[PDB]
């Protein structure tokens, strides 16, 4: 749900280890840019995202 | 997650540390030594007197 | 039927790997099986206290 002025906040799942990609909202493309970190677990009880 | 760190032998003073996770929030840990003995091997042979 | 209850595994994590201490009180199948093409299944009789990697 979008506001007038706000922000948005979405949740995404990665396997880059510098991620970037164009994020659709709607109408328009906006690039989303950062560098991901390895997790603390070795292995996990549910499956891949 | 295995964390070496090395801290002078004194008492009194504070010594303070923090663990970067390198995705996570910083943990800091603070150890204050207060009093650090020293006990040998103690083996009586004879007492003495007048 | 009431049937017993083994004691719990002490599972210990490691890169690509899972390490199993296993203490039976009675004789105990460990079945495991990978979930691709080929599960590369495991039935093994526990008796005593064994560490599965």
């Amino acid at each position: 749900e979008l506001t007038e002025q706000g922000s948005a906040t979405i949740h995404f799942s990665t396997a880059n280890i510098h991620p970037e990609f164009r994020l659709q909202i709607c109408t328009s493309y906006v690039t989303c840019k950062g560098d991901c970190h390895p997790p603390k677990d070795h292995i996990v009880t549910h499956p891949q995202y | 997650y295995e964390h070496a760190t090395t801290m002078p032998s004194q008492a009194g003073i504070s010594y303070n540390t923090i663990v970067n996770r390198a995705g996570y929030a910083p943990l800091p840990i603070s150890i204050t030594p207060t009093k650090i003995k020293l006990i040998p091997t103690v083996n009586l042979e004879y007492v003495t007197c007048h | 039927c009431t049937v017993p209850l083994a004691p719990e595994p002490m599972i210990t994590f490691g890169f690509r790997s899972v390490s199993l201490k296993l203490h039976p009180k009675n004789p105990t199948y460990l079945i495991t099986r990978q979930l691709a093409d080929e599960p590369h299944y495991t039935h093994e009789l526990i008796s005593e206290p064994a560490v599965r990697n």
